[PDB]
């Protein structure tokens, strides 16, 4: 392997712990909620099919989302601003070509204009603090992917799928970090596609035994046997696609034999 | 408010802004500000502040010019840097008569090594390494500069933008149109770099893709596949592409002792997956008696 993996590995546990949003903030938030946040995160998935944009740019959005809610009061009705801001920031600092910025107003109806959405990117950037390079699960979940025996493209997909759900419900995910919430995704996908469990080689680099990823795989288990019944349906739709396998097509397992 | 700022006089324009040598009316630091005009821009703050900034502020390190401050005034965005004197650019063609003595070639080679080391291990991609933006002070240090065209990678990598490196720095994986390229490229510019040090003037200097690239193949020899397993399929890659001999390095660069030119082949290595790391290249033997001259 290139000898700076290690490396990365390590340095972006270490900003995972820094880059983290407050687990009680949404209490603390007098007029929005877990549900008002799911709308907006599932509608950013779909923004996100409609100008084919990255998976990573999905997950840095959210955790800027999160990050923002975790020290500002927002309205409902300013919601969908500051998450279509921390999109286009997010477009901006992960993507070749991102979309413009009257392509993010098309897309919110006129909702906003064009000034409203400059000015909450500065904003964003402010409560930030221009840190913006987040560690994300989708960062965990490709560095796991190189440890498979061998390279399995349909627990790939089921690990995405899954890591990718984990951001639309801040209860419970919000109390995990992505390293773990990755690993769990990693093994359940594993599972379900091979029988095949959280490999030795994993443990060794991450120090998680599958035993410590186990309340996060419980919490991830029910999700994935609810996702068909959930409100919020953009990442199934999108998982069915050949590109991904239709892997949100496939059985969850029953039991996980833990 | 830039009000405790006042400009002394413009140093340059690199990837994006304008950069002045500017004074701290109060403390009397001297800084270099790098200005950037939003209301000129259509599509607010660019990617390539976003990536400079959040990038920079995560990179602290001797061998990495620091940002000190960024203020947003009235439609305007300022990065405030530590101020270096000049740049490696204007102190070649200062020593172009003379030539920079090797001791000093040595530790200014040694450190872009470990600050590019400390940018791969924090997974930033440099992109356009050339001595412009490389920045120098009077004590001996070298920094490296401009993060404009930065931008953070994964593990494994994706395809990034392919409009990246100045031409005459840009790896050969780039001019060939590869779906991946990572930290080699950096490697590669670093190589180019070197070789410029040593010889005082620019190891490829192409007037197009094309020209570019028949400049290396000339000096390195024609690729195939033996020396490159892939080469012949790469996108931009023709059969025409005429076939030279590879060069002794002895014509190359001539002022350069074996262990310089043993460094040097590894990081102008055809594959870039055999070419060599930074971490691995500040173990060679050629840096084993590396001091810290002052200019
Ligand atoms: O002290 C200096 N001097 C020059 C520059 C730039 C380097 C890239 C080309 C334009 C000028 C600088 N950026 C930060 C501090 N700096
Ligand atoms: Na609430």
């Amino acid at each position: 392997v290139p000898d700076y993996h290690e490396d990365i590995h390590t340095y972006l546990r270490e900003m995972e712990v820094k880059c983290k949003p407050k687990v009680g903030y949404m209490k603390k938030q007098p007029d929005i909620t877990n549900s008002m946040r799911a709308i907006l995160v599932d509608w950013l998935v779909e923004v996100g099919e409609e100008y084919k944009l990255q998976n990573e740019t999905l997950h840095l959005a959210v955790n800027y989302i999160d990050r923002f809610l975790s020290s500002m009061s927002v309205l409902r009705g300013k919601l969908q601003l500051v998450g279509t801001a921390a999109m286009l920031l997010a477009s901006k600092f992960e993507e070749i070509y991102p979309p413009e910025v009257a392509e993010f107003v098309y897309i919110t109806d006129d909702t906003y204009t064009k000034k409203q959405v400059l000015r909450m990117e500065h904003l964003v950037l402010k409560v930030l603090t221009f840190d913006l390079a987040a560690p994300t699960v989708n960062q965990f979940l490709t560095q796991y992917f190189l440890h498979q025996q061998p390279a399995n493209c349909k627990v790939e997909s089921l690990a995405m799928f899954l890591g990718e759900l984990s951001l639309i419900d801040a209860d419970p995910y919000l109390k995990y970090l992505p390293s773990v919430i990755a690993g769990a995704a990693f093994h359940l996908a594993l599972y379900t596609v091979t029988g095949q469990s959280w490999p030795e080689s994993l443990i060794r680099k991450t120090g998680y035994t599958l035993e410590s990823l186990k309340p996060c795989l419980m919490d991830l288990h029910q999700t994935y046997l609810k996702a068909p019944q959930h409100a919020q349906q953009s990442i199934r739709e999108k998982y069915k696609n050949s590109k991904y396998h239709g892997v949100s097509l496939l059985n969850p397992p029953e039991t996980l034999n833990l | 408010s830039m009000e405790n700022f006042q400009k002394v006089e413009k140093i340059g324009e690199g990837t994006y802004g304008v950069v002045y040598k500017a004074r701290n009316k109060l403390t009397g630091e001297v800084v270099a500000l790098k200005k950037i005009r939003l209301d000129t821009e259509t599509e607010g703050v660019p990617s390539t502040a976003i990536r400079e900034i959040s990038l920079l502020k995560e990179l602290n390190h001797p061998n990495i010019v620091k940002l000190l401050d960024v203020i947003h005034t009235e439609n305007k965005l300022y990065l405030v840097f530590e101020f270096l004197h000049q740049d490696l650019k204007k102190f070649m063609d200062a020593s172009a008569l003379t030539g920079i003595p090797l001791p000093l070639i040595k530790s200014y080679l040694f450190q872009l090594l470990q600050g590019l080391a400390f940018c791969h291990s924090h997974r930033v991609l440099h992109r356009d390494l050339k001595p412009q933006n490389l920045l120098i002070n009077t004590e001996g240090a070298i920094k490296l500069a401009d993060f404009g065209l930065a931008r953070a990678f994964g593990v494994p990598v994706r395809t990034y933008t392919h409009e990246v490196v100045t031409l005459w720095y840009r790896a050969p994986e780039i001019l060939l149109g590869c779906k991946y390229y990572s930290t080699a490229v950096d490697i590669w510019s670093l190589g180019c770099i070197f070789a410029e040090m040593v010889t005082r003037r620019a190891l490829f200097p192409g007037d197009s893709e094309i020209d570019q690239l028949f400049r290396i193949f000339r000096t390195l020899g024609t690729p195939d596949e033996v020396v490159w397993p892939g080469v012949t399929s790469m996108p931009d890659y023709k059969p025409s592409f005429p076939k030279w001999a590879r060069q002794d390095f002895s014509k190359v660069v001539p002022p350069l002792d074996e262990d310089g030119r043993s460094l040097l082949s590894q990081m102008l290595h055809y594959d870039p997956n055999k070419r060599i790391s930074a971490k691995a290249a500040l173990a060679h033997p050629f840096f084993q008696d590396v001091t810290k001259p002052v200019p």
